[PDB]
């Protein structure tokens, strides 16, 4: 989403 | 070393450079703007 | 009262590279080889152009 | 109209640490024990090396 490094990283909520 | 002509008043010596300050207006989304702000030689962090 | 003798401290107001050049060092009454009075003094040093003729 | 004026600027010329040695204060005559005191803080008598 931002300018440099887009990556998926999710925790359970 | 800086030497000048005699001054009548307490006058400022306005010292500059040709220093760079460039900003890219980043936009991955319709609605929000990322402001990539950096004075290049004078570290902002 | 009111003005005092001043032993001025210089450790605060620091020390820089000091120029070895004719019109910077001391602002006193000077002279040329023949004897014509040059003025490296504060307000007159190098503003005027005196050339022999 | 009455005030007495000097073009005093302290912002350019630094104020770095005046190092706490054995006597470099601005202007103190002060008092010594029984052997007389030093006249001034930075005057021409500390040049005269004195013994008691």
């Amino acid at each position: 989403r931002p300018s440099f490094t887009p990556r998926q990283a999710i925790l359970t909520l | 070393t800086f030497e000048v002509d005699p001054m009548d008043e307490p006058t400022l010596l306005y010292v500059l450079f040709e220093v760079f300050d460039v900003v890219r207006v980043h936009r991955p989304h319709r609605g929000v703007i990322e402001t990539v702000y950096l004075r290049t030689p004078f570290s902002a962090g | 009262s009111t003005n005092s003798f001043d032993g001025s401290i210089v450790s605060s107001y620091l020390t820089t590279r000091m120029p070895p050049w004719a019109g910077v060092r001391q602002n006193v009454m000077g002279s040329s080889i023949d004897g014509r009075p040059v003025l490296p003094a504060n307000s007159t040093t190098l503003t005027y152009e005196t050339v022999s003729g």
